[PDB]
């Protein structure tokens, strides 16, 4: 049975390292999510710092790729960290080759393909990771690409990760089916922040103190993450109406 | 363009007695007009009783005299202490010279 | 480290034969028949499609005959993927010693060659043998007509008449007992197709599941010409020699 | 399966014990080393009587002051010759001298180990190295395949080694002649060989200072093994 | 590179590829070289499950090295192409470098060599072929055979027979070829060789080939009908 | 480091059969239909948009590709396999064809070619087999239309139509009794959406499946004017419209 | 058992066995015994032969004129690490005109060791160390191990039966270490150690090897009769 | 080296090659035979830089011997001659080129034909009736252009070769010190050893 | 099963059974500790003394990487040696090519990665430490752990090695009753208190006490180790708090 050991096929058609490499995935037990709104995409993850002896400024899984790309991790942080290292290699060689910053379904694809290739060659294992990029991109606008351990990837309207993502999933589903529009019909990130946050508090039925929560804005032209103080004022604005 | 090579000049001199040798030169050392030292030796004792000059440029002298000295040593330690007769470290000195055949140690050469 | 995981394909059983060799004439056997009968004035190449479709387009198909130069080709046996990566080489061989002699190449030179590579991985590499037999079917002007078969072991052996694939128990008897030398290639072609309907695993032996090529002197005057039957051709002959 | 260059739980290289049990399997090689000089004597061994003994070479010239006896897989033998005879040369090149029969045999030793996943495994075959220098005299050395190698004043290795080695643990002395050890070794190689001694199954050898090494006539040694018979019924 | 010791010693201090090696040499087609008084010969058996062949165009067993030296073998028909294609390199840069061909004892330890390096080199397996080496060095007149084998150990033979059913035609041979005086012409030493492969081959029609070496590059190969006359003569004898 | 696995994976058993290629044929047959129909004046290539979830816009997800102007692919099988395939099929079709000839490879060769890759992964030291089998459809001057498959193994075979995955036993029976060689190409379009209905059990419309053809040189998509031997593409994707509309006189 | 086959892999338990198995190839050879004083550094090694007509392996290795080692498990691998070494201490030298400091010495040593330990294909070292050497801070005594741990002491002991000579220098520390410029007196403590380590055989003259480095003493060996004093 | 010519008559091809070799100011050899046989029916003459000339021609007689032997066969002429163009043609492109200017003469045992094939050492190959390299052909060939036909024995040959040389014995500045010369016909390689 | 036997190969569960073990190596180590006081870092090591025979103050545990950076490590000796000549290889080129020394996050992220892509392959073993480092840059004091998956995080305090579970309830105390924030030479006499009080878990040998650390105010930002008054007055604190 060492067809179970490396990527080679087994009877059936399946590749047993590459489904392993899924379930390494939730090892980390945090949940993430991804929205577009007008003008922005949005991504929130959980954060949890267990121990207390931790600094909890250096405990985090959402990467700045490039100034336009950011990238949230699902997995282990070795591996996430790993791919975030690739990624933003591939970003700044692109724009050194192109004359252009990479787009972010571009770079998706591109990782994709290094992903791929760890299912297809036996010495290199797969990582196991979720990436899910995010940017508002200066030709599709507002985008989300999540890529696998499997080597696929896809763009999203929205998306959400993690060991819940199934409640998250159709708790943001459920929304769209209403309003029938492949995004958030809200001006301002502050808002689509807020939005965000709200539904996965209803899908995961918890609340969220400041320290809880991890948060990503992609706007024209720069990525970047909220601080503790600026989720705080997100969630007192929650609470107020 | 530049000149890897320079010319020191000094001047050397070996004579071989009956039960005996001498190895002698100046201690002069030179470029062009100007002198470096007054006081530089020459003339070295590599071990197993053998002294060797190397007379020319300096920096190629000191180099061959560097690597026959230790040449000496590994020779002690790969042959159980044995002692390096004078026609051996010629013998020797000859491939060290010739492994530059194409860009020379510029430098005549007493042992 | 990555040992575990090697099938060292390159190594002797007890009994002193090749495992991956044995394995791929194995392989070979459920192939479907190729023909190769050898005439005084010329050679016959025939050779059996496996269970084909009737959506299958054929006259733009080719899966076991192949043209390696204007004086030289070959039947296949195996795995065809595998074929057409050593055809592509004996092309580029043959077209090296023209440039270098400025004379086509003699047939057995381009058959050693195949064969040597063929043998390169049996002996070294680690990678797995090509599962492939071969009948060479050319022309030169040292030996003439000329059949050659090479197997997965890289060793060859000249014929007059041979079959590799499906049945070559069966097909060879056939073919030893009404083979003659003073043969001609209209004989040939008979006896090639009489052959394989006796040998076929089908029900019965039709045009779409056929390959068929001849090697001629009958060119106008001192020269060779290949001939890739085309399907009506094919239809053509199986009528001449009265099987449908 | 497992590494070439694994140990064992007892702390030994497998290849290299196994090496030493194909060893076992070889022709008896002995070697006897006095002040007067080191002799060499090796048991042929032809697997048919067609075979032409002669062209069994199991002794062979290193240099003119260095000689070798093999025993075990003899073909692996040769890419060691033909390492020590450069050795030796390219030496005399570098130095203007006879190479150190030590020095000769350290340089041999150093291939052993050489292997690993560079050659595939160790040698299967043990070597018996004789020689003389002006520092040491006349010397006799073992080299293994484990790239140890001990000085003997006396040695056998091949199938009937231990069996020899007794013999030549009694017989020994430092004040042993040439025409002694020449007698010696004759008569320890017909104690162990499966067939009769005689000068076309075995064959003998010898270093001196002033006559260097010498592979001896099959006239030469046939007198040799008559004057053994003579001497050996004498009481 | 693919770097796989495969070639490795066992317990008890076997190499077992080297010894399955020789399992193919015994499976080959049996191979016998006999050297006479001036000559050698070297004789070779053909399976005749294989009819319909073109004896023309088909491999023959024994190959030329050089004008001189000869070499025939027992075992994987692939393998000999490998080492006869390096020996006939090796015989032309022998040439080259040295203004002389190649002594018969030279060529022979050579291919031993090629032998020897392919058990104990990464990535390889052993060559599943034992050889005979004939012919006569430059201006000499004393006949030369000699045998390799997998292992890469090799030596000189008054007569020798490999392959299978080798162990019978031996047997032969020890009981009918005398040291002291050899086949004195060619005729006594070929009737010797092809009444050793009649012990072993079955029918004495295509089944036997002969190839006759005599001395400063005198090398030719005998038909058909020259065997089938000794086959005719040697059984008319036996009935008696 | 260092690629060790420089061994086969693929091997021969001692029945003869190549457990990883056979393996990969496994996973080909778990994949989602494919198909393809020749016609007369044009060859169309079709397959389902099988989206992994409602949130994900499966507009994106490309499984019908253009390899060069007058050639397509489409798949069934492991989609990642497919799209580095792609990637290397392009580009092989300019480095050992276009810039050396200053042309566009026809249909038979860019198979060839991609079968070549695809044969090496099946022989070549520490990988495994492409997990898919690709249908190649395309139109060059001399040989005019045809369509290709192509198998984990590397082999390839010429198609009048054919299918491949899911449901390609029925598929192929049914296009067996509508196929014939005077087929125009509206006609292979609606011989196309009937075999792909069998197989889908969703929603069936325009967003839901892909599907392309080879047809008609198309100027209004070339770019440009100016050249009148450039006539331009004959590779066509078709539109969520232009399916729906199709699916009414259906 | 599982987890033994080549020094890639670690064990449940987190040990690493075929390193393990070349620490007991160690354990195997023949006792050597070192340690020091302020001034001077010895080493006394029991050599070990094949047997009558034999000569008794040698032990100790020069490096340097300053520094030098003796051996215990694997010959030919105490020739590749020495080798080493002599490379090290001469680069060193001519380089940077600078005699090789001991504790640099065992950091190299421990470095090439290691580099075998987390690779496939290769294999630990089969042979400890025991390296003596005198530097710019004084006198030096180093134990190897193939493992690649390095330690610096005052004195101790490797091979078969060193138990014993270990414990007996556990007791003299405070007497060897005062043995300042007295090299006889501090070569005595050696040999006293080292038989605290023998049983049925004693110390012979072709038995014994020595060898001594210090303040004003370049790294020596002493064998044959130069060692007949001491017995 | 010097004066290397050649003449395809009608049932042989000949080749004259001077004998002398010089080093400095001094002639050290009026003996040296600058050919080699590559096979029974073919022998190339050669002409050029020291030590280039015989180290190309044996490189080139070492791989046609090593092809007769492996297929038991001989090229024929044209073969040898393509053969030995192209490793020139390879050549000129080097890091340091071969510079040997060389004559093949061969008797095709199929067509049963005398040939002589010019090439120099760019790789520049002409089939010729007769030809020369260097300064030779300034002098020799308006003897040969009036002189040859192509249905000439083996002797009239000779004759109208003896004719050339004495044309070059008078103009040349050089003392090449005479000629050896060969005969390729169907019955192998001779020399003649009176000229 | 078999999913142990090689490095780098997931487990059905999602794991790597051979980073695991590596752990196992790591908590069989002697205790190591780091804590990140007002504007430094503080490190200090448990030293096993085997034998009367181990020179005092010698076999130097605590390593140095740049002039800026302290490198302490529990588990296998010779692969933490290995990790930090990296280290040291990998803040010199940076230094080489930026100018400006390597920033404390930047060079964990250089042995991270390094760490990482050793349970990428089967050709190689994981490494068999944790390694606990940090030191002074231009955004201040920074301390981190390293774990053999590549797992590092920042840290107010750190502890690996066999008494890791004492060590961390005493560091979880300090963070709690200092709030404000702890002073370099007070950080220097609670490491040593520390480092004695999870000595219990070896308790059967009898052990060495090795501090160094980093400081903007006491060290100038630069690694020193802790010597003589200063190292035997936090020896004295930490006898008075066990008694
Ligand atoms: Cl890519
Ligand atoms: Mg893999
Ligand atoms: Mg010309």
């Amino acid at each position: 049975g060492y067809d179970r050991h490396i990527t080679i096929f087994s009877p059936e058609g399946r590749l047993y390292q590459v489904e392993y490499a899924f379930k390494a995935t939730n090892q980390t037990n945090i949940n993430s999510l991804a929205v577009r709104g007008k003008d922005c995409t949005v991504v929130i993850s959980q954060k949890k710092v267990p121990d207390k002896l931790l600094d909890p400024t250096t405990v985090s899984y959402i990467f700045c790729i490039s100034r336009t790309i950011g990238m949230v991790v699902n997995g282990p942080i070795p591996d996430a960290r790993n791919a975030a290292l690739r990624a933003k290699a591939e970003a700044a060689e692109f724009r050194y080759k192109y004359g252009y910053d990479m787009p972010c379904d571009v770079l998706a694809k591109r990782m994709a393909n290094l992903s791929q290739i760890y299912t297809q060659r036996a010495y290199m294992r797969p990582l196991g990771v979720i990436l899910t990029f995010v940017s508002v991109d200066e030709e599709l606008g507002p985008s989300i690409y999540k890529t696998d351990p499997a080597g696929y990837y896809v763009g999203y309207k929205a998306t959400a990760t993690g060991p819940k993502q199934q409640e998250i999933t159709t708790n943001l589903e459920n929304h769209f089916k209403k309003s029938k529009i492949d995004h958030i019909n809200e001006e301002s990130w502050e808002k689509v922040v807020e939005f965000a946050i709200t539904h996965m508090i209803d899908a995961l039925g918890t609340e969220f103190s400041k320290n809880d929560l991890e948060v990503g804005v992609a706007t024209k032209d720069k990525f970047f993450t909220l601080s503790a103080e600026n989720i705080e004022e997100r969630l007192v604005a929650i609470a107020e109406q | 363009q530049f000149n890897p090579y320079g010319d020191n000049g000094g001047t050397i001199l070996g004579i071989a007695g009956e039960d005996f040798a001498v190895l002698a030169g100046d201690t002069r050392n030179i470029t062009d007009y100007s002198i470096n030292s007054r006081y530089e030796p020459k003339v070295f004792d590599c071990g197993d009783n053998i002294v060797m000059s190397a007379n020319g440029f300096a920096a190629d002298g000191d180099a061959l005299v560097k690597r026959f000295k230790n040449s000496v040593k590994w020779y002690h330690f790969d042959h159980n202490d044995k002692k390096l007769s004078i026609n051996s470290a010629a013998r020797n000195i000859q491939h060290l010279l010739y492994s530059r055949r194409f860009f020379p140690y510029y430098v005549y050469n007493i042992i | 480290g990555s040992r575990r995981y090697d099938s060292r394909t390159t190594i002797f059983s007890p009994e002193g034969r090749l495992y991956q060799v044995e394995y791929a004439l194995e392989s070979i056997s459920h192939a479907g028949t190729a023909i190769g009968i050898m005439a005084s004035d010329g050679i016959v190449l025939a050779a059996e499609r496996k269970v084909t479709s009737t959506l299958l387009e054929q006259d733009t198909s080719t899966e076991k005959l192949y043209k390696l130069n204007d004086k030289i080709a070959v039947a296949v046996a195996g795995l065809t993927a595998d074929a057409e990566i050593l055809i592509n080489t004996a092309r580029i061989h043959a077209q090296n010693y023209l440039k270098t002699y400025n004379e086509d190449i003699p047939v057995e030179i381009l058959v050693r060659r195949l064969s040597d590579i063929k043998q390169g991985y049996t002996q070294h590499g680690g990678l797995r043998p090509f599962g492939v037999s071969f009948i060479y079917a050319g022309y030169d002007d040292r030996y003439g007509y000329q059949l050659y078969t090479s197997n997965p072991s890289g060793n060859y052996t000249g014929w007059k008449a041979i079959s590799v694939g499906a049945n070559t128990s069966a097909a060879q008897t056939l073919l030893q007992m009404d083979y003659k030398d003073d043969m001609k290639v209209d004989d040939a072609i008979e006896l090639a197709l009489k052959t394989l309907s006796k040998t076929t695993d089908s029900s019965a032996l039709t045009y779409d599941r056929l390959e068929f090529a001849t090697i001629r002197k009958g060119a106008n005057d001192g020269e060779v010409y290949q001939k890739i039957f085309k399907p009506q051709e094919i239809k053509d002959i199986l009528v001449k020699t009265g099987i449908t | 399966d497992r590494g070439v260059s694994t140990f064992s739980p007892e702390g030994r290289l497998f290849q290299v014990e196994y090496s030493l049990e194909a060893i076992k399997l070889g022709s008896t090689a002995i070697g006897i080393a006095t002040k007067e000089g080191v002799v060499l004597g090796v048991e042929k061994r032809a697997t048919s009587p067609l075979l032409e003994s002669d062209s069994i070479e199991k002794i062979v010239e290193i240099d003119r002051h260095i000689g070798c006896a093999m025993s075990g897989l003899t073909a692996d033998a040769r890419s060691m010759i033909e390492h020590a005879r450069t050795a030796a040369v390219t030496h005399n090149l570098y130095y203007d001298e006879d190479i150190n029969v030590e020095s000769l045999t350290q340089s041999v030793c150093d291939l052993a180990l050489r292997f690993g996943e560079l050659m595939s495994r160790p040698f299967g075959v043990a070597l018996l190295i004789a020689g003389h220098d002006a520092d040491d005299g006349y010397q006799l050395f073992h080299a293994e395949p484990s790239g140890t190698f001990y000085r003997y004043n006396a040695k056998a290795i091949g199938s009937g080694s231990e069996g020899a080695q007794a013999e030549l643990l009694n017989e020994w002395h430092s004040s042993l002649t040439l025409k002694e050890a020449e007698l010696l070794v004759l008569k320890i190689l017909k104690q162990v060989m499966e067939e009769k001694l005689d000068e076309n199954n075995a064959q003998l050898s010898c270093i001196t200072k002033q006559d260097g090494f010498k592979i001896y006539d099959n006239e030469k040694t046939a007198e040799l093994i008559k004057e053994l018979k003579e001497k050996e019924a004498a009481e | 590179g693919y770097d796989r010791a495969l070639s490795i010693f066992s317990p008890d201090g076997h190499i077992f590829q080297v010894e399955y090696a020789l399992e193919a040499v015994k499976r080959g087609t049996c191979a016998v070289g006999v050297k006479g008084k001036n000559c050698v010969v070297l004789g070779c058996e053909r399976r005749s499950t294989l009819k319909l062949q073109d004896t023309r165009i088909t491999p023959s067993k024994v190959s030329k090295i050089d004008s001189h030296v000869v070499l025939s073998f027992s075992g994987l028909n692939a393998d000999s192409r490998i080492l006869i294609e390096k020996a006939r390199v090796e015989a032309q840069s022998h040439r080259l470098t040295l203004e002389d061909p190649v002594t018969v004892e030279y060529l022979t330890r050579y291919v031993a060599g090629v032998q020897q390096r392919y058990t104990q080199s990464g990535g390889v397996r052993p060559f599943g072929v034992s050889t005979l080496i004939a012919g006569f060095d430059p201006r000499d007149d004393e006949p030369k055979l000699y045998q390799t084998e997998p292992s890469g150990i090799y030596s000189s033979w008054s007569a020798q027979t490999i392959g299978r059913n080798s162990k019978t035609v031996r047997e032969f041979l020890e009981k009918n070829y005398d040291r002291k005086e050899p086949p004195a012409t060619v005729e006594e030493c070929v009737k010797l060789t092809v009444r050793s492969l009649l012990e072993v081959v079955q029918t004495g029609a295509k089944n036997i080939e002969i190839t006759v070496v005599k001395p400063d590059s005198d090398i030719v190969a005998l038909s058909s009908e020259e065997i089938n006359q000794y086959v005719t003569q040697i059984e008319q004898e036996k009935q008696e | 480091m260092t690629d060790r696995y420089s061994f086969s994976l693929t091997t021969f058993s001692p029945s003869g059969k190549l457990g990883q290629i056979d393996y990969a044929l496994t996973a080909v047959k778990q994949g989602v239909t494919s198909l393809g129909i020749k016609a007369t004046n044009g060859v169309v290539i079709a397959t389902e948009k099988k989206s992994s979830s409602p949130l994900a816009m499966s507009e994106t997800l490309s499984k019908v590709s253009l390899l060069t102007p007058d050639i397509g692919a489409v798949y069934s099988g492991m989609g990642p396999d497919y799209r580095v395939l792609v990637d290397k099929s392009r580009k092989v079709a300019h480095t050992s064809y276009k810039r050396i000839y200053g042309e566009y490879p026809p249909t038979k060769l860019l198979v060839s070619e991609v079968a070549k890759i695809m044969q090496e992964a099946t022989q070549s030291g520490g990988v495994r087999p492409f997990g898919v089998s690709l249908l190649i459809a395309g139109h060059d001057e001399f040989n005019g239309f045809s369509l290709y498959q192509v198998d984990p193994s590397g082999s390839y075979f010429p198609w009048k139509a054919t299918a491949i995955g899911k449901g390609s036993v029925a598929a192929k029976t049914f296009l067996e009794k509508r196929w014939n060689d005077e087929l125009e190409l509206e006609d292979a379009i609606h011989i196309a959406l009937l075999t792909l209905k069998e197989s889908v059990e969703g929603e069936f419309n325009g967003d839901t499946i892909e599907l392309a053809i080879i047809g008609d040189e198309n100027p209004d998509l070339l770019g440009y004017t100016g050249i009148p031997t450039d006539k331009g593409p004959r590779f066509r994707k078709l539109t969520s419209q232009e399916i729906n509309d199709r699916l009414e006189a259906l | 058992n599982n987890y033994d086959g080549d020094t890639v892999t670690f064990s449940p338990t987190g040990r690493l066995f075929q390193v393990e198995y070349a620490l007991e190839a160690i354990k195997q050879g023949s006792v050597t015994v070192g340690l020091r004083s302020n001034t001077h550094a010895v080493l006394v090694a029991l050599k070990r032969n094949a047997d009558e007509l034999s000569s008794y392996q040698k032990k100790i290795i020069k490096c340097d004129e300053h520094m030098g080692l003796s051996l215990a498990g694997l010959a030919p691998d105490a020739r590749v690490l020495s080798n080493y070494l002599r490379q090290q201490c001469n680069y060193s030298s001519l380089v940077f005109n600078r005699k090789l400091a001991v504790e640099r010495a065992g950091h190299l040593l421990c470095d090439k060791a290691q580099k075998n330990t987390q690779s496939y294909g290769g294999r630990p070292y089969g042979v400890g160390l025991l390296i003596i050497g005198y530097d710019k801070s004084g006198a030096h005594l180093l134990e190897f191990q193939p493992s690649g741990n390095v330690t610096e002491l005052y004195g101790t002991a490797i091979g078969a039966r060193s138990q014993g000579a270990k414990t007996y220098l556990e007791r003299t520390l405070d007497t060897f270490i005062k043995i300042d410029g007295n090299p006889d007196e501090l070569i005595k403590a050696g040999v006293e150690a080292i038989s605290q380590s023998l049983r049925d055989e004693s110390l012979t003259v072709d038995n014994l090897s020595i060898a001594i480095v210090g303040k004003d003493t370049p790294f020596t060996i002493y064998d044959g009769e130069a060692v007949a004093k001491y017995i | 080296m010097d004066i290397i010519l050649g003449i395809r008559v009608q049932d042989s091809v000949i080749l004259a090659s001077s004998k002398a070799v010089t080093r400095g100011i001094s002639v050290l050899k009026d003996s040296d035979d600058k050919t080699r046989q590559l096979s029974p029916h073919t022998l190339m003459s050669f002409a050029g830089e020291a030590g280039d000339t015989v180290q190309f021609a044996e490189y080139i007689q070492a791989n046609i011997q090593l092809y007769s032997i492996r297929e038991d066969y001989e090229l024929s002429p044209q073969a040898v001659s393509s053969f030995v163009r192209q490793e020139l043609a390879k050549s000129i492109r080097s890091r340091r080129p071969y510079q040997v200017n060389v004559l093949i003469g061969g008797y095709d045992k199929k067509k049963n034909k005398p040939e002589l094939y010019q090439i120099d050492y760019l790789g520049t190959k002409v089939e010729l009736p007769y030809g020369a390299h260097g300064y030779s052909g300034f002098y020799t060939f308006s003897l040969l252009d009036h002189h040859y036909r192509p249905d000439m024995t083996t002797e009239e040959g000779l004759d109208l070769l003896k004719l050339c040389v004495q044309e070059l014995e008078k103009r040349m500045p050089m003392d090449f010190k005479g000629v050896i010369v060969k005969i390729v016909d169907k019955d192998g390689i001779r020399q003649v050893d009176d000229f | 099963t078999g999913y142990d036997l090689s490095n780098s190969v997931f487990s059905p569960d999602g794991r790597n059974f051979q980073v695991e073990y590596a752990v196992k190596a790591v908590e069989n180590g002697t205790t190591s500790i780091g804590i990140k006081c007002n504007d430094g870092v503080v490190f200090a090591v448990e030293k096993l003394i085997t034998s009367k025979l181990l020179v005092p103050q010698k076999n130097v545990k605590i390593q140095v990487v740049d002039r800026h950076i302290g490198c302490v490590y529990s588990g296998l000796i010779p692969d933490g040696r290995h990790l930090v000549n990296r280290g040291r290889e990998e803040a010199a080129s940076f230094k080489k090519l930026y100018k400006t020394p390597i920033p404390i996050p930047a060079f964990a992220d250089r042995l991270g990665q390094y760490v990482q892509a050793h349970t990428l392959y089967n050709s190689v073993r994981p490494f068999g430490v944790s390694t606990i480092f940090g030191g002074v840059d231009k955004n201040g004091a920074h301390l981190y752990m390293l774990e053999p998956s590549g797992s590092y995080w920042g840290y107010k305090g750190a502890a690996t090695g066999k008494g890791r579970q004492s060590a961390k309830a005493e560091l979880e105390k300090l963070v709690d009753h200092h709030p404000e924030g702890l002073s370099a030479r007070e950080a220097v006499k609670q490491a040593a208190k520390i480092i004695y009080l999870a000595h219990e878990d070896n308790k059967e040998k009898d052990f060495e006490l090795e501090i160094s650390w980093c400081s903007l105010s006491e060290t100038n930002g630069l690694h020193k180790f802790v010597k003589g008054d200063l190292l035997q007055e936090a020896i004295d604190f930490a006898q008075k708090e066990i008694n």
